[PDB]
């Protein structure tokens, strides 16, 4: 009726399959030997705690890389726990059996022990480079074996008898010609840099030199892994070696956040603000490497936007997890839920360091002259967390000085009747503190802020108001400044006057300027031009015509609707409006009116359709000034 | 260089209709007078993830054409059409609050060139008459809007606006 | 003394390894488990060849999903060859031992099957949703078996005896709580679509709707790239680019290559007729390029098979045999997508070529992709030569139309060794700049450029057809000289170089050199950039970049020459009067007025255009006397 039967496995198919599908890149194998090598160190450590005397075989514990090009051999040495005969025949000749795993579940309760070894085919990646196999072993308790295969289905345990280990495992790969690359002393320390920089205990790379051919050992992993141990014992010159031996450079951290989240996901991290912005630091194209993640000890990935937001990728550091869903490349993860638990995390502790950072003014002044790019792109992209991201800004107002003051510092002294914080951007400080727009405004003594970076018009896109009181550009329309009773009959007898000129001027330069009218932010210039409402800015639309990659159409959807605002107190106004009635129609008010929308046009920002007419008709000005005939 | 290439802004203000912008467009917003005539390609699928074909111009070869008046034939198009820029491929997400009126429309739309002409409206009172007492239609459109209505998705591609008359 | 052994797989490890860590994603399952159905259609189709007989047990070859939420059951039910009870045991029962590669190694020599299931480890995939596997089979040879198991190292082999099923195979999967989201038909459609779209046979999705079961043809779209390219009509490919792009109009041009060698593989490309509104806001570098293997969708291109700026093509590449992860979503050597990316480059510069002989056709491309050609002169260095025939260009006497490169040095005049062009904002401004003033005098034709990226398609086009490309707006342009014009400049500059050195002495730190000029025919003078340094255009360009460095930015700044023109009567009255007076504020205020204008009409910004606006004011008010 009903027959039960066992899983079977064809397993010169299965090796075929570990060899050649698992593993992408072939120079992972290292990372997995000494991982492996890792592991049985440990457990002799943990052997040595309730049993010193076991350790009497050797009391160095290393690891000991000795490639051998006149035989293309390359040599794994540590004085391991080692493994007896039957640990040879079970751990080693069953595929997907992980000893190491059993080891670990046999512990009792909770001991500082954190082994690398979870699947159980690490070993095997060993076949990736190496076309025969040799692992001589020497356990403390029973004699020393060798065990030698080829990935043929089949391998051998001989009683060995060749030099003396005293404890551990050593194994020797016979590389295949191809991948004889990795006898090489520079690529060795490139991947061993790369993979397995992090390892708790010591490696170093014996070679064979002339100088008269003596033996060279060096010691690859001086750099200690300082995240596990506790924060606040830390000082800051031990986060300032950790920094220069992590990003290869002399300049210190600017500052360090180092913090453990604990719970069903526990992990710690490690954060440093590098002192100096990179000259590439953007044009990556997916090249982060910023935020190297590590398990155990172990690199895993470089975060591609996984785990850190595209803004904040001028920080660097470390992220170290214990327990973690591994993929069988161990080069990625199995749940994404789980990396964005872990940004939304690292995003809310660097916000917390950054204002945490915020206290030290010169420091600040510093990583804001340093990030204020990045900072604005956040503001950009990040909208949960766009107050945070506001209160770390500071700016050049009018009554700030040189020196750059915050928002809430403008909230401070922002005036009792003030009911909006007015800012004015473009392309430089001195320019924008001279222009027109403003002049009105500092005449009554309203502070204003100055944007003087393109990406500032990003920031705007996005921030529309700050503790509760609305962001208003000078530049746009609609401007109304808290106004008396006098200022509103002064505003209506001026309309109802110039009536007839806005009309003529509005006739004059047909679809050019879409509404010609007064204004109340003139004090000193006769006219000004005003983008309306909806459309961008003016410094918007000129620094989006300028984008490398541009749709010519798309910008013809979003162009601004010019408005023309005149200065009705301005000598020149009331000259115009006297010629106007005094002549209905005349070459040389055309002219004027004409030449006025031009200079209004060039101050203001915007690019001539023809600058050529408008500096011809200065030409013609110069001979008439100057009488040359 | 630079990933980002586009900014927020408002549009569409009207409720009960999303908008995106499939291509652009060359040239300034079209004079949208009454009087003027309007050539425009436009196709109307469904919502669904499916998107099946309801009504295509293309197939067909002839553009449909109206005038800036009172056809009052859906309020919505004579909006979605002044809201827009010559040489404009656009998609339209509309609800079914407006789509109570398309399918007459459709028939009409499917019948002008099949052998009905929109010069007698004593025809469609009959028809009327007819849904209302004596049969049914029978049409796939029909059936599946009239007796179920969903929101549509419109795509318009408008050719030229001309001068009025 | 030496002992041999043999290795061993823990089986209870080994399927925990494969449930949990070979695949990331859990709705593959699907893509799987259909794969394999496929082969055992194929299969029995192949042994219709031979033995129509074999078909008698059922004449249709069809796949049926069938959903069942009332018992939460998944059901795949395929009329394929079956599997008999030493099939499920050898087969089914045996990890990494896939029948379907014995049976594919035991054809005679080369025939026209491909499956897909070489690894042999992927039914067990479906564990990743279901809790239990039922499958029923029915092979003609042999009677009904049931074969229940729930990866617990154990399987259960039955006697069936239930409702007949023909020929075949059904499975059902008695899914989880927690996957309880592959009941819908929008989960089921949107999977199908994404993966197994291009399965040749006939894929039908079951459901139950007044309260009738329906059927649902979830595959259409016949795969077209294995046809042979001739026999293929314009308006089949018509159809397969609307059903591949959900485009209401349809393709621009078409390009159905195959390769065949050490690398065979085969590729349909398409460009479009209009291009995408704001594509490159969103990321936008996937969706355009997919990679299939044996027609099975595998990765998504980024990078890796297209370049970014041909990221417009749309189209697939299907590669019979490649090597593959164990996952079947990434490729395991970078150096067959560069190779790849070598062939793709090539068919296209070639599609490219053999295309801009149709007038309309090309310059609606053109104008569609421009940016994109450009924009790859600017990167792909090794195919600089072969794009640059692709170019198309305003000119002087080219009017509306567009102009190639070719056609230029065609006209080139015989004197003539370099093609002059010019960079602006605008052509009309460019039309009407100052610069080309004099040069169209001679007759030399010039060429407009004017579009922002056209600065970085020159930083890198040097030369063309060995005639070199001459910035108008950069100093040091020499046309050739007549002995007499030679002897009338060096009479002009021995002139006028007092008055030269006395406007240096007044434009102190504003400009380097000051100097008479040979391009300007008509206007009193203009600002030229230097030799080496960033061009009025380009320096705009950089300065309005979002995110670029502003402490760098005078490093590559060019430093401004100033070029008067001798015959201007501006400039003759300002010699004589500079001569007249030495010093004088209405001379250097003049100058200063002058250098203004310049530098606003050659396309430098201002670094207080609020000082030149009230100049202008001011000598407003004192020409009409208002004080
Ligand atoms: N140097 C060594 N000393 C002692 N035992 C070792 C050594 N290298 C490997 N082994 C044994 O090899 C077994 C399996 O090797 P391995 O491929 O690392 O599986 P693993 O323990 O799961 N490590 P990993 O595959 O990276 O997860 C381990 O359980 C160890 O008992
Ligand atoms: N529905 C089926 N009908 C007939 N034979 C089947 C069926 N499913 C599986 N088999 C056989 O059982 C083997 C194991 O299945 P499977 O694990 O899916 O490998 P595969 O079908 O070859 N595709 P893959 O695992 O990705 O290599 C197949 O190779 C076939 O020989
Ligand atoms: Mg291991
Ligand atoms: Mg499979």
């Amino acid at each position: 009726e009903v027959e039960t039967f066992a899983f079977q496995a064809e397993i010169a198919q299965l090796m075929s399959l570990i060899i050649n599908t698992f593993y992408s890149n072939k120079e992972i194998f290292l990372r997995e030997l000494i991982s492996n090598a890792s592991d049985a160190l440990d457990k002799i450590r943990y052997e040595s705690l309730t049993d010193p005397s076991k350790l009497d075989s050797g009391k160095e514990l290393k690891i000991d890389i000795i490639p051998n090009p006149q035989e293309r051999t390359l040599t794994l040495v540590d004085t391991g726990i080692g493994m007896t005969k039957a640990d040879l025949i079970n751990n080693l000749g069953t595929i997907a059996k992980s000893g190491t795993k059993a080891f670990m579940e046999a512990l009792q309760a909770g001991a500082d022990i954190s082994m690398i070894g979870q699947f159980g085919v690490g070993f095997y990646s060993a076949y990736l480079v190496a076309e025969k196999v040799v692992v001589i072993t020497k356990h403390n308790d029973d004699e020393q074996y060798a065990w030698e295969s080829s990935a043929g289905g089949s391998f051998t345990v001989r009683a060995d008898h060749g030099e003396p280990i005293g404890r551990g495992t050593k194994v020797i790969l016979h590389l295949k010609e191809d991948q004889t690359e990795y006898l090489e002393e520079r690529r060795v320390k490139e991947v061993v840099k790369k993979h397995s920089q992090f390892i708790g205990y010591p490696i170093t790379l014996y070679l064979e030199k002339e100088r008269e051919k003596y033996i060279d050992q060096e010691e690859l992993n001086k750099t200690k892994p300082i995240w596990t141990r506790n924060p606040d014992d830390i000082t800051q010159e031990e986060y300032g070696e950790f920094y220069k031996s992590l990003t290869n450079d002399w300049e210190d951290h600017l500052a360090v956040k180092h913090f453990s989240v604990e719970g069903q996901l526990e992990f710690r991290a490690l954060l440093f603000i590098p002192r100096r912005a990179p000259f590439d630091l953007f044009e990556n194209k997916k090249k982060k490497n910023n935020i190297k993640l590590y398990v155990r000890r172990v690199f895993i990935m470089d975060s591609c936007d996984e785990l850190i937001p595209e803004y904040l990728n001028f920080i660097r550091g470390v992220v170290d997890s214990e327990d973690l869903p591994l993929n069988i490349s161990r080069e990625m993860l199995q749940q994404s839920k789980i990396l964005k638990v872990i940004r939304k995390n690292i995003v809310k502790k660097c916000l917390e360091l950054f204002s945490e950072l915020a206290e030290d003014k010169e420091n600040y002044k510093k990583f804001y002259e340093a990030f204020s790019k990045n900072l604005k792109l956040g503001i950009h992209e990040d909208s949960t967390n766009r107050r945070r991201l506001s209160e770390l800004l500071r700016y050049h107002t009018s009554q700030s000085g040189d020196e750059m003051t915050s928002l809430s510092e403008y909230v401070s002294r922002m005036k009792e009747t003030q009911k909006s914080i007015y800012y004015i951007t473009g392309e430089s400080k001195e320019q924008v503190a001279n222009s027109a727009f403003v002049e009105r405004v500092r005449k009554r003594g309203f502070e204003v802020v100055y944007m003087t970076e393109p990406i500032d018009e990003y920031c705007v896109q996005q921030l529309k108001e700050f503790d509760g009181k609305s962001l208003v550009s000078v530049t746009k329309e609609g401007l109304e400044l808290p106004e008396d009773e006098e200022e509103k009959k002064k505003m209506e007898e001026s309309k109802a006057k110039f009536e007839n000129l806005c009309k003529l001027m509005k006739e004059i330069l047909d679809k050019k300027v879409e509404k010609v009218t007064i204004s109340n932010r003139l004090v000193s210039s006769p006219c000004c031009i005003v983008t309306s409402t909806y459309g961008w800015t003016a410094n918007m639309e000129r620094i989006m015509k300028a984008q490398a990659l541009r749709d010519n159409s798309t910008m013809g959807y979003m162009m601004a609707k010019k408005h023309l605002e005149i200065n009705p107190d301005h000598p020149i106004v009331e000259t115009l409006r006297q010629k106007a009635e005094a002549d209905k129609n005349d070459k040389a008010v055309k002219d004027l009116v004409v030449l006025l929308f031009e200079t209004a046009l060039l101050s203001s920002g915007f690019s001539l359709e023809d600058p050529q007419t408008h500096s011809n008709r200065i030409y013609r000005m110069i001979k008439l000034g100057l009488g040359i005939d | 260089f630079q990933g980002s290439h586009m900014d927020v802004s408002l549009l569409l203000n009207v409720e009960g209709v999303k908008k995106t912008i499939l291509h652009g467009g060359t040239g300034e917003l079209p004079s949208f007078i009454t009087g003027s005539r309007v050539t425009f390609h436009f196709r109307t699928m469904k919502c669904d993830d499916e998107r099946t074909v309801i009504d295509d111009s293309k197939q067909v070869g002839q553009p449909m054409s109206i005038i800036i008046g009172n056809m009052f034939k859906l309020e919505v198009w004579e909006t979605l059409l002044t809201s827009m820029r010559l040489g404009e491929v656009a998609e339209f997400w509309c609800d079914t609050i407006h789509t109570g009126v398309y399918p007459m429309l459709s028939r009409s739309l499917r019948q002008v060139a099949e052998g009905k002409d929109p010069t007698s409206w004593h025809v469609h009172t009959c028809g009327l008459a007819n849904m209302f007492a004596y049969h049914t239609l029978g049409y796939e459109d029909l059936d599946e809007l009239q007796k179920e209505p969903q929101p549509l998705v419109f795509l318009i591609e408008l050719l030229q606006v001309e001068a009025p008359n």
